[PDB]
């Protein structure tokens, strides 16, 4: 563990990565997207929420007529977060994998230290002590172009994981702009459904939205027509 | 599949612990008909000799040599060598077949044997420890002599002209006595090519010519032209071979071969497991042929369910309930005729606010690997030969950097977007 | 004097069937339009190896001389066609300016309408030999268009080459290392080449 | 020559002069994207070492190499898988369409599934008919049969429902009725629709009968998907190709070396075929994780064009 491989500190510290989503759930509830195209501009949250349904085509009574309905509906959905969470690990897969992938890819660096490539022995003390100068040199030439080798592997490995990473960084930057600081009309892109806000939580190595979206239910079948004749002139809604 | 992950708990998947190959099940060698081989009977069996003092050398060329009898021939009753011994000459192959024969008296015979001493291996009948092979001799008192002494014999370059014509008498016994001998060394004169009988249809071992691997030979509609003796693939590989002993063309076929997967619920869940072998077939290896390879140890189902672990092809498997590994074509999803009309609309009555949790990674472990305390773990002497490779070191730690600091910024552009750090209300 | 070789003179580079395939390969070949001396002869050089191929309707030319000296001093090849059969022997030979019809020794070996076409050429000590036979309509110069020629004989003699001569409408170019491309049939016969040299379509 | 850019055009602008479109043309853009690669995974001892015994103990002394280059081939295995699901599994239930077609006068027939074919339809027949050592190609989860269920549930739910099955469960629609909705959402007064639907239906019939057209007529289409075709087959033929290579050894071909010399020597001359096998098994590995990611971005976006494009409605501008 000690052979040169350090893990350098993130510049924000999960407190202040937790301040950042706070500050950006706090300007989401108190304000609505405002907060990302100017100042902050306070809204009482059952009329943000009604701004939120008109961004759907829902029309704003369909709140308010329904809202100690949609109220819990949202309370009982994020229950179903924290007893989903609560209950299994494999929900976070996606960040588990980079920290594993992180740690086989060091571990497979580390245990490359163990390998001869083809000298006397992998303990590069056992060469030193064992051989003299010009004898020695031929033996850890083949240790130096191996792990050299080995190194260049493993940041060729990390530099495509990092483009990896930095997609998904993109991404979630755009998640961030589009579903939190705004409502996305993207169909899909915030969650399957007419989306309406969402949530940052911080997570380490990652982000997790929690994308509240309108997912339509009960529907009935009716007869209908693309237009309607009156006085002989056809009308349209 | 514990050894294979180096881990006593197995976690839920499909794991390749392993490589199945077939194995040769035999060796084959081919070679043309066995022909041209170089006429010893005029050596060992003719009527006459020229007198061993003043013997000379000749070399066959372009030619198969019978070594293979001459390493177990009646034709001498003493040999011995300066090179390597017959059998192995027999299993060999030389630029000529250098080689002398000759009448002696016994004694003076062997005192011109290869890395033998006496002025016959001195001068009459040259015979240093460097000759290249070996020479036999035998008694011949009936023949290689009058019956007033050795007059047609003589004694004292390897293998040719002290010397004098032979003192020996057709009464003596063999070392005293008329004698018969030769001596030879050692590309274009080669012991026999020996072939095997041919075998079709099994994964073998095989030489066609000095061309070698393992594969089916199978019977085959290819059309060489008259001179072609192999055939080959796209990329250099060789996919056909004449049979130099019988001119019809066998396509050559690799013996099968693929990743062998573990496929298993967790360990928590059983300690049975199924077994997949990639892209083989079951009459190579319940058993179950999936259009991905052999299926062993998972019962085929005729239900659908979503995949659990997938095996490929449409194919996946999972643990089933009195429990068994199951495999089954997957599910897409339940099929749903939409009760389409021109004229019928559904349109939803309600609602259900569903709140679709979505996480992302953003950030790597910044990683900075110091690569001279990496490859030379604090050596003077190991960091002295790394300066030699010159500017990678640097271009390493300034990659590493690069991700590094890219992991602050990735984290930084996701979170920071918000300008001031806005509070709730109490 | 001269004609343009046009396509002539490509040959199976080796043993191998390939087919409804393009293979690329460098060996001394000759070149794509290059320039043919043509004789009605003289010892000539034999460089990195020869084409020769003769129009006929007669079978006036009968045989080659080759070697180092072509005469004496060391062992040279003598090569003749007799109709009963090929002979080839490799002795130190002696003769007047040839043995032609007037119509030590270390191997020996035995085996206008028309064009007959050969190659010669030494690698390794291996002597190999070619050939192709076709109808033709021109008398005056080697036919346009394209057919490979196939071996013959490939002798491990292991002699130096550099001076040759024929043994009586004939036909002398050399061949050169040069990358050519060769397409290969579905019944594996070469049917078109590409002498890659020859110009910037080529390359 | 100097190349134009393009047509000179001084749009004739001044500050009370409009041009407003008087009439419109459907046109039906065909986009063609790669999803995934050939699921690809190499036995790296086969590979390397040809099952010699000689050989399979020297490349032990590698350690990890021959095990994380399997590894990331079966990091890119795997993602082709999810880069399929991702794209084409956007869909709860395998919707089916209706056995009549009354569709307002459009005429999706070379489009939907053909059951006397796979049950691929028309032009899905055309796309595939343009597109034509220890190395193992793994066959991909979904099969073309499966993929083509998905492609006709995408399909047949857009036609009997419109943007519905992607935000809930498939609301049945009149076709006609849902184009009405699609002109609202690019701000086309919908009466322009049902107005003109006898000539929008015959530009869409039209439109998708000049697909058969340029499919039929050239290959070019299709170059990006013949694109990852080649550079597939081109890697795995570089890859074999380089078993051929010296990398300064005696010979390329293992048993010469077993054969030519003794064992001390033939183990220098080993290592560098093992050596430059090796370096060409890495140089493969990496080329394909990058090819990888470029594909992997191209599946995002077919994913996000499936999404917003097909589930939806995208107001976002080309
Ligand atoms: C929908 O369009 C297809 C062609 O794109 C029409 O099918 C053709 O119909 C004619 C006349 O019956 C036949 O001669 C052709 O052989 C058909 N072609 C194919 C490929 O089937 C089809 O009739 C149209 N359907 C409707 C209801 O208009
Ligand atoms: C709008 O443009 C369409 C073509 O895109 C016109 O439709 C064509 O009309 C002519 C007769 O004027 C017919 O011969 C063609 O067969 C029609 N084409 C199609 C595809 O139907 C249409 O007339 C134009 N409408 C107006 C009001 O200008
Ligand atoms: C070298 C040689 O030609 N040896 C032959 C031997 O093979 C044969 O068996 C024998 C007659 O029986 O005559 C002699
Ligand atoms: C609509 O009506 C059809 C019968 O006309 C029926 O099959 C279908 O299930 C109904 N759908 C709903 C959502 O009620
Ligand atoms: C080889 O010998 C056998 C008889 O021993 C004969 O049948 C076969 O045709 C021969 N093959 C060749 C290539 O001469
Ligand atoms: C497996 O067992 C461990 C305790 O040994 C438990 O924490 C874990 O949740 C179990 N997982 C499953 C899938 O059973
Ligand atoms: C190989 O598998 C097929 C089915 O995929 C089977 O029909 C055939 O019998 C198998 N081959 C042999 C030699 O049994
Ligand atoms: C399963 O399917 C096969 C044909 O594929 C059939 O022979 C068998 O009877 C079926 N069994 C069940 C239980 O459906
Ligand atoms: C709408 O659905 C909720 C449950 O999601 C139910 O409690 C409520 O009674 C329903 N309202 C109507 C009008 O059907
Ligand atoms: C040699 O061949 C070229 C055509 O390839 C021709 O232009 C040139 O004139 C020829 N040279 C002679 C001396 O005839
Ligand atoms: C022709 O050559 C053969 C050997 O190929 C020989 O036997 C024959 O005697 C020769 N005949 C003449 C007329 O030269
Ligand atoms: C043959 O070679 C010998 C030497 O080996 C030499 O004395 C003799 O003069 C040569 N004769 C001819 C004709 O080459
Ligand atoms: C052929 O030439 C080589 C040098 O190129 C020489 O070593 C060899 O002895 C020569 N052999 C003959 C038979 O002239
Ligand atoms: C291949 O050769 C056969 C005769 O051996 C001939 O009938 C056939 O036409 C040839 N086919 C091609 C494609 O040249």
């Amino acid at each position: 563990k000690f052979n040169g491989l350090t893990v350098l500190p993130p510049l924000l510290t999960d407190e202040m990565i937790a301040q950042y989503t706070s500050a950006l759930l706090a300007g989401t509830i108190t304000s609505g997207w405002t907060f990302g195209a100017g100042a902050a501009l306070q809204i009482p949250f059952a009329m943000q929420m009604a701004y939120r349904f008109n961004g759907i085509g829902v029309t704003q009574n369909v709140l308010y007529e329904n809202q100690k309905l949609i109220a819990n509906q949202f309370n009982s959905a994020i229950g179903k977060i924290q007893d989903s969470l609560s209950s299994t690990a494999s929900a976070l897969g996606k960040l588990q994998d980079v920290v594993n992938q992180n740690a086989q890819a060091l571990n497979t660096l580390v245990k490359q230290l163990s390998s001869n490539f083809g000298a006397i022995s992998s303990v590069l003390n056992d060469i030193l002590s064992r051989l003299d100068k010009v004898e020695a040199e031929v033996q850890i030439d083949r240790l130096i172009t191996g792990r050299l080798q080995s190194l260049q592997t493993y940041v060729t490995q990390q530099l495509i994981r990092a483009a990896e990473i930095r997609a998904s960084a993109n991404l979630a930057a755009t998640k961030m702009s589009e579903c939190v600081l705004g409502q996305s009309k993207r169909v899909d892109f915030c969650g399957k459904g007419y989306h309406l806000m969402s949530f940052p939580q911080s997570a380490p190595h990652g982000v997790v939205f929690l994308h509240v979206t309108y997912v339509p239910a009960q529907e009935k079948n009716f007869t209908t027509a693309p237009a309607i004749c009156h006085d002989g002139k056809a009308h349209f809604p | 599949t514990k050894c294979t992950l180096k881990s006593f708990t197995v976690e839920k998947g499909i794991y390749q612990t392993s490589n199945f190959r077939v194995q040769p099940t035999e060796s084959i060698v081919r070679f043309p008909n066995i022909t041209n081989l170089c006429p010893f009977g005029e050596v060992f069996n003719a009527t006459r000799f020229a007198s061993v003092y003043a013997w000379n050398r000749k070399r066959i060329s372009n030619c198969v040599a019978d070594y293979s009898v001459l390493y177990n021939s009646a034709s001498f009753s003493t040999f011995k060598c300066y090179g390597v011994s017959p059998t192995k000459l027999n299993d060999l192959c030389f630029t000529n077949v250098y080689a002398d024969s000759f009448v002696i008296r016994g004694d003076e015979v062997r005192q011109i044997a290869p890395g033998q001493t006496g002025k016959i291996a001195d001068y009459n009948y040259k015979l240093p420890d460097d000759f290249t092979g070996c020479v036999i001799a035998w008694n011949s008192n009936n023949l290689d002599s009058k019956v007033g002494g050795n007059y047609n014999y003589l004694y004292r370059k390897p293998f040719e002209r002290p010397l004098q014509s032979y003192g020996f008498q057709p009464t003596n016994g063999v070392g005293y006595q008329p004698y018969r001998v030769v001596v030879l060394s050692f590309a274009t004169v080669c012991g026999p090519k020996k072939s095997t009988n041919l075998v079709k249809n099994k994964c073998v071992n095989f030489n066609f010519n000095g061309l070698t691997g393992t594969g089916v030979l199978t019977e085959s509609n290819k059309k060489f032209l008259p001179f072609q003796q192999f055939g080959r693939d796209i990329a250099d590989t060789t996919d056909a071979v004449r049979d130099p002993q019988t001119l019809e063309i066998l396509d050559i076929t690799p013996c099968s071969f693929g990743g062998v997967s573990v496929i298993t619920p967790g360990t928590n869940t059983s300690n049975q497991v199924a077994v997949l072998y990639q892209g083989v077939n079951c009459t190579e290896v319940n058993v179950f042929q999936t259009r991905a390879g052999c299926l062993i140890g998972a019962e085929h189902v005729n239900n659908s369910y979503e995949c659990d672990i997938p095996i490929g092809a449409g194919i996946c498997a999972s643990y089933q309930t009195s429990q068994s590994i199951i495999a089954y074509t997957m599910s897409l999803g339940a099929e749903n005729s939409v009760a389409y009309s021109n004229n019928s609309i559904a349109i939803p009555t309600n609602f259900t606010i569903s709140v679709t949790t979505e996480i992302l990674p953003v950030s790597m472990t910044k990683t900075s690997v110091d690569c001279t305390m990496y490859i030379c773990g604090d050596s003077t002497e190991c960091s002295n030969l790394l300066l030699q490779y010159g500017s990678f070191c640097t271009q390493l730690n300034r990659a590493l950097t690069g991700i590094a600091v890219e992991q602050d910024k990735n984290t930084q552009e996701v979170f920071a977007q918000v300008k001031q750090i806005y509070k709730t209300p109490p | 004097a001269y004609t343009n070789s046009f396509t002539r003179g490509v040959y199976y580079p080796d043993k191998v069937f390939r087919s409804s395939v393009l293979h690329s390969t460098q060996d001394l070949f000759l070149p794509f339009f290059s320039n043919v001396t043509w004789f009605h002869n003289p010892v000539l050089p034999f460089n990195d190896g020869v084409y020769f191929a003769s129009t006929e309707k007669s079978n006036i030319i009968r045989g080659w001389i080759f070697g180092t000296t072509l005469d004496s001093k060391t062992q040279s090849l003598l090569i003749v066609n007799n109709a009963t059969n090929v002979v080839i022997k490799v002795c130190e030979f002696q003769f007047c300016n040839d043995p032609f019809l007037g119509v030590n020794c270390t191997f020996e070996y035995v085996s206008f309408k028309n064009l007959r076409e050969f190659v010669f050429k030494n690698i390794d000590g291996y002597f190999k030999i070619y050939s192709k036979h076709t109808p033709i309509n021109l008398v005056r110069d080697l036919p346009q268009g394209f057919s490979a020629l196939e071996p013959l004989v490939d002798l491990p003699i292991g002699i130096n080459i550099t001076r040759f001569q024929t043994l009586l409408a004939y036909y002398v170019g050399y061949l050169q290392p040069r990358t050519f491309l060769l397409k290969y049939n579905e019944n594996g016969t070469i049917t078109d080449a590409v002498d890659c040299a020859l110009d910037p379509l080529s390359e | 020559y100097t190349m134009s850019l393009g047509a000179e055009n001084s749009v004739a602008y001044s500050n009370n002069s409009i041009a407003i479109p008087t009439n419109f043309t459907i046109s039906v853009t065909t986009e063609i994207l790669p999803v995934s690669m050939t699921k690809t995974s190499v036995d790296c001892t086969m590979y390397i070492c040809g099952d010699s015994t000689e050989c399979s103990n020297l490349l032990l002394q590698y350690g990890s190499f021959c095990t994380q280059l399997n590894r990331a081939l079966t990091g890119i295995a795997v993602e082709q898988d999810k880069n399929t699901q991702e794209v084409f599994a956007q869909v709860k239930q395998i919707y089916k369409t209706p056995p009549i077609k009354d569709f307002g006068g459009f005429n999706f027939s070379q489009i939907l599934p053909d059951p006397s074919k796979s049950k691929r339809s028309f032009i899905e027949d055309l796309l595939f008919n343009k597109v034509t050592n220890g190395l193992t190609v793994l066959p991909p989860l979904l099969t073309d049969e499966m993929i083509a269920q998905y492609t006709s549930a995408l399909l047949a739910g857009t036609i009997t429902s419109g943007w519905t099955f992607g935000a809930g469960a498939a609301l049945q629609i009149p076709f006609a009725m849902q184009m009405a909705y699609r002109f609202n959402g690019i701000g086309v007064t919908q009466n322009v629709l049902y107005e003109n639907q006898k000539l929008i239906a015959n530009q869409f019939n039209s439109a998708i009968g000049k697909i058969q057209d340029s499919l039929s007529s050239t290959a070019s289409a299709l170059g990006k998907l013949q694109d990852v075709v080649n550079q597939n087959a081109q890697a795995l033929n570089t890859l074999v190709k380089q078993l051929s290579s010296n990398f300064g050894a005696i010979s390329s071909v293992l048993n010469d070396i077993l054969s030519r010399l003794d064992k001390v020597e033939a183990e220098v001359q080993i290592d560098r075929l093992i050596t430059g096998r090796l370096q060409s098994l890495q140089t493969y590995v990496t080329q394909q994780l990058i090819r990888a990611a470029e594909i992997r971005a191209s599946a995002n976006l077919a994913a996000t064009k499936m999404s917003e494009c097909v589930l939806g409605q995208s107001k976002r501008v080309d």
